C-alpha cells in the first residue's frame, strides 16, 4: 500500500524541479499509507497508483528506472515538461499502462524495445523530443495500439517492416524526423490506418502499390520527401480519402488517373513532385474538391473542360508547368472559386467571358504566358476581384475605364503587354490599390489626379510607355515605396511633395523630359537606396540636403544640364555604390571626399566642367572596379602616382583632356582590363601591361603622337 | 486522440513587379 507510495519517492529524487505542491505534498508521514492525495497522483480502487500526471507544469530530471515497480499505472502523463535523460525500458513493465504521454520534453536516446510487453496500451505520444536512433519493431507489436505520434525528433533508419503488425494502429504521424529507406510493402497490412503522416522525412523509392490496400484512409501526407517511381494510387479504396499531398519528391510519371475513384477528396496537393504528362480529366468527378495544386511540375496538354465539374472548387494551382491550350471556359462555371493560378505556363487564346463574369474571383493570376484579347467590361462587373497579374502576355485594347469602380483592387500588375489607350482614373475608387503596374505597354495621356490620390500605392510602376504631362503631387502618408516612370514623355518639375513620402526606397524618373531643378525636399527620404534621374532636361545643381539619404547605394543624374560644384555634404552617403555625373555642366573641380565612401565601385563622373587635375584622393578609394570615368573634364596635369593604388579597378577612361604626363604611373593597376587614354597630351612611350587590349583595340590610345613601340 | 490537422503545401504565392 506504501510500495508505491516509495517507488514515487525515489522518482522524485531523480527531479530537478516540481511544483511547489509537489514540495509539500509528497513525502513520507506515519498517519499516511498511501500516497492517493499527493499532488499529481489518482489512485486504484484497491489504492495504487493509478495514474500520475505532471502535464504542463514546469518540470525538470529524469524519469527514472524505478517507474517499472509501479504495476497498476494506467495513465503516465508528463507531456510538456523540461525532462530529460533516457525513456527507461522498464516502463515495459507497467503492466496496465493504457495512455502513455512523453510528448514536448528533452527525451533524449534510444525508444526502448520493450513496451512490446505493453498489452493494454492504447496511446502513445513521443513527439517533440530529442529520441534518436532506430525504430524498434517490437514498437508496432503494441498489440492495442491506437494512435502513434513520434513526430519532431532524430529519429532515423526504416520504417520497420512490422509495421503490417499493427491491426489497431488508426493515427500514425512520423513527421519531420530522419526516415530513410524505402516505404515497407507491409504497411498496406496496417489495416485500421486512417491518417497516416510519412511527410518531411528521408524516405526514398516508390509509393508502394500496397497503400491501395487501406480502405479506412482518410489522410495521406508523404511530402518532403525523396521518393521517386511511378505514384501509383487510387482504386475503389480510397473511398475515405479527404487529403492527399505528395509535394516535394522526384516522381516520374503523372498524376493517376485512378484518383476518380476517391470521390470524397478535399484537397490533392502534389507541387515539385516532377510530374509530367497530362492533367487526368478523372478529376471531375471530385465535387468535394475544394483544392487543387499541381503547380512547379512539367505537366503538359491542355485543362479538361472536366475540371469544370468540381463543384466546390476553391483553389486551382496550376503555376509553373508547360500547361497548352485555352483556359476551359468550363472554370467560370464554378462558383466556389476563389484563386486561379495559372502563371509561368504557355496557355494562349482568350480568357473565356464565363471567368471574366465570376462574382467568387478574388485572384486571377495568369501572368507569363502566351494569352491576349481584349479586357472585357465584364472585368469592372466582378466584385469580389483583388489581385489581377496578367503582365508577359498578349492582351490587348484599352483597359476598360470602370475598372476600380465595383471596388477593392488592391494589385494591377499588366506589365508587358500590347494594352493601349489611357490610364483608368478609377483603379483606386476602393482605396485599396497597393500596386499598379502599367509599365511596358502601349499607353498613352497623361496620369489622371485621381491616381494620386490613391496613398496605399507602395510600387508604382508606369515604365517603357506613351505617357506624358506633368505628375501628380503625392501626399504626407503616402505609402509609395518603389517608382519606376522611366522612358516615357513626362516633362515638367519633379514634385517636390515626393520627398514627402518616407517609405520611399526606389525612384526612377530617368529617360524623361523633367525640367527645372531637383527639389531639396528629396533630402527628406530616409530610406532612398536608389535614385535614378538620368537623361532629362535637369538644370541647377545638386542640393547639400541629399546628403540626408543615408541610405543611397546607387545615384545617377547623367545626362542633365547640371551644374555647379558636387556638394561635399555627400561624403555622409556611406553606402554608395555607384555614382554617375556624366554629361553635365559640374565643376569646381573633381570631388576630394569619394575616399570617405568606402563602398564606392563605380565613378563616371565623365563630360563635364570639372577641370583641375586628377586628385591624389583619387587613389585611395578602396572598392574601385567596373569604371572610373574622368574623360572629358578639360583635365590638366599628369596622372597622379597615388591612382596606381587601384588594384581592383577594371575599367580606365581618362580620355580627351589636356593631361601633359608621362603615361608610367599606369603599371599600377593590375586589374584593368580596359582603358581609353585619347585626346590627352602625354608625353613618352606606352606602359608593357597594356598590351593585350592594346593590341585589339589600338584606337584607344589616338590623339598622342609621342606615344612609342616597344 | 488529441491535436490540430496539419496543413497542406502551400507552393509559391504568385509574384508582381
Ligand atoms: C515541405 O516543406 C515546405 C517548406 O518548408 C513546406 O512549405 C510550407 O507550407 C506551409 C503550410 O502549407 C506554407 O504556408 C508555408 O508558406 C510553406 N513554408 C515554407 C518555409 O516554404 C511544405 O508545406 C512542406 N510540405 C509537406 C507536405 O511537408
Ligand atoms: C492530465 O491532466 C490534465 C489536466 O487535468 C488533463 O487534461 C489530461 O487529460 C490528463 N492526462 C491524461 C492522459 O488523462
Ligand atoms: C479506379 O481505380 C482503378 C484500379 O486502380 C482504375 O483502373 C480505374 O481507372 C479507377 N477509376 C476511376 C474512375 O478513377
Ligand atoms: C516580360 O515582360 C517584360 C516587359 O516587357 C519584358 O521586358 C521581359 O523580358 C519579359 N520577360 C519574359 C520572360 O518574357
Ligand atoms: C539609370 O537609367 C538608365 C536607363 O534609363 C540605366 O542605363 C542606368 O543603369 C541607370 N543607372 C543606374 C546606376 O542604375
Amino acid at each position: 500500500l506504501n510500495s508505491d507510495g516509495l517507488t514515487l519517492l525515489s522518482l522524485l529524487k531523480h527531479l530537478d524541479r516540481v511544483p511547489p505542491q509537489v514540495t509539500s505534498t509528497w513525502k513520507i508521514n506515519a498517519s499516511e499509507a498511501t500516497p492517493c492525495n499527493w499532488f499529481g497522483i489518482t489512485c486504484d480502487d484497491s489504492k495504487n497508483v493509478a495514474s500520475l500526471n505532471f502535464t504542463r507544469s514546469r518540470v525538470s530530471g529524469q524519469l527514472g528506472p524505478e517507474i517499472g515497480e509501479l504495476k497498476s499505472l494506467q495513465i503516465l502523463d508528463l507531456s510538456t515538461n523540461n525532462f530529460s535523460g533516457t525513456i527507461p525500458s522498464t516502463l515495459g513493465n507497467c503492466t496496465k499502462l493504457a495512455t502513455l504521454d512523453l510528448s514536448e520534453n528533452g527525451f533524449s536516446d534510444k525508444i526502448p524495445d520493450t513496451l512490446d510487453s505493453l498489452k493494454r496500451l492504447e496511446v502513445l505520444y513521443l513527439y517533440i523530443n530529442f529520441l534518436t536512433g532506430e525504430l524498434p519493431e517490437s514498437l508496432f507489436r503494441i498489440p492495442k495500439l491506437q494512435v502513434l505520434y513520434l513526430d519532431y525528433n532524430n529519429l532515423t533508419g526504416p520504417i520497420p517492416q512490422s509495421i503490417g503488425d499493427a491491426k489497431e494502429l488508426v493515427e500514425l504521424s512520423m513527421y519531420a524526423n530522419q526516415f530513410s529507406g524505402n516505404i515497407p510493402e507491409s504497411i498496406g497490412n496496417s489495416s485500421s490506418l486512417q491518417i497516416l503522416y510519412l511527410h518531411r522525412n528521408k524516405l526514398v523509392g516508390s509509393l508502394p502499390e500496397s497503400l491501395n490496400l487501406l480502405g479506412n484512409l482518410t489522410t495521406l501526407f508523404v511530402g518532403n520527401n525523396s521518393l521517386q517511381g511511378p505514384v501509383r494510387f487510387g482504386s475503389p479504396n480510397c473511398k475515405n480519402l479527404l487529403t492527399l499531398d505528395l509535394s516535394y519528391n522526384e516522381f516520374e510519371g503523372g498524376v493517376p488517373p485512378a484518383l476518380g475513384n476517391c470521390s470524397s477528396l478535399d484537397a490533392l496537393v502534389i507541387v515539385s513532385g516532377n510530374l509530367s504528362g497530362t492533367i487526368p480529366s478523372s478529376l471531375g468527378m471530385l465535387k468535394n474538391l475544394t483544392i487543387l495544386n499541381l503547380s512547379e511540375n512539367r505537366l503538359s496538354g491542355s485543362i479538361p473542360a472536366e475540371l469544370g465539374n468540381c463543384s466546390s472548387l476553391n483553389l486551382l494551382k496550376l503555376n509553373d508547368n508547360q500547361l497548352v491550350g485555352g483556359i476551359p471556359s468550363a472554370l467560370g462555371k464554378l462558383r466556389k472559386l476563389e484563386s486561379l493560378e495559372l502563371f509561368e505556363n504557355r496557355f494562349s487564346g482568350e480568357i473565356p467571358i464565363e471567368i471574366w463574369k465570376s462574382q467568387s474571383l478574388t485572384q486571377l493570376l495568369v501572368y507569363q504566358n502566351n494569352l491576349t484579347g481584349e479586357l472585357p467590361v465584364e472585368m469592372t462587373e466582378m466584385k469580389k476581384l483583388k489581385i489581377a497579374t496578367l503582365f508577359n502576355n498578349s492582351f490587348y485594347g484599352a483597359i476598360p475605364p470602370g475598372l476600380g469602380v465595383n471596388s477593392s483592387l488592391e494589385e494591377v500588375d499588366f506589365i508587358g503587354n500590347k494594352l493601349t489607350g489611357e490610364i483608368p482614373p478609377n483603379l483606386c475608387h476602393g482605396r485599396k490599390l497597393r500596386i499598379l503596374n502599367l509599365g511596358s505597354n502601349l499607353l498613352h495621356g497623361t496620369i489622371p489626379a485621381s491616381i494620386g490620390h490613391c496613398k496605399t500605392i507602395r510600387r508604382f510602376i508606369l515604365r517603357e510607355n506613351n505617357l506624358s504631362g506633368l505628375l501628380p503631387e503625392f501626399s504626407q502618408d503616402h505609402s509609395l515605396s518603389f517608382l519606376d516612370f522611366n522612358s516615357n514623355n513626362f516633362e515638367g518639375p519633379i514634385p517636390g511633395s515626393l520627398g514627402s513620402c518616407k517609405n520611399l526606397s526606389s525612384i526612377n524618373l530617368s529617360r524623361n523630359r523633367f525640367t527645372g531643378q531637383i527639389p531639396p525636399q528629396l533630402g527628406n527620404l530616409q530610406n532612398l537606396g536608389y535614385m535614378n534621374l538620368s537623361r532629362n532636361l535637369l538644370e541647377g545643381s545638386l542640393p547639400a540636403q541629399l546628403s540626408n539619404c543615408v541610405s543611397l547605394e546607387r545615384f545617377d543624374v547623367g545626362f542633365n544640364s547640371l551644374n555647379g560644384s558636387v556638394p561635399s555634404n555627400f561624403s555622409n552617403w556611406k553606402g554608395l555604390t555607384t555614382l554617375v555625373l556624366s554629361e553635365n555642366r559640374f565643376s569646381g573641380g573633381i570631388p576630394q571626399f569619394l575616399p570617405e565612401l568606402k563602398k564606392l565601385s563605380t565613378l563616371q563622373i565623365a563630360r563635364n566642367a570639372f577641370g583641375g587635375e586628377i586628385p591624389s584622393s583619387i587613389g585611395l578609394i578602396e572598392d574601385l572596379i567596373y569604371d572610373l570615368d574622368l574623360s572629358g573634364n578639360g583635365l590638366t596635369g599628369e596622372i597622379p602616382a597615388k591612382l596606381g593604388d587601384l588594384i581592383k579597378l577594371t575599367r580606365l577612361n581618362i580620355s580627351n583632356n589636356n593631361l601633359t604626363g608621362s603615361l608610367s604611373v599606369l603599371k599600377g593597376l593590375t586589374s584593368l582590363l580596359h582603358v581609353d587614354v585619347s585626346n590627352n597630351q602625354f608625353t613618352g612611350p606606352i606602359p608593357d601591361n597594356l598590351e593585350g587590349q592594346l593590341l585589339s583595340e589600338p584606337s584607344s590610345f589616338s590623339g598622342n603622337p609621342n606615344l612609342c613601340i616597344p | 486522440k488529441q491535436r490540430g490537422k496539419e496543413k497542406v503545401s502551400s507552393g509559391r504565392p504568385g509574384q508582381h513587379n
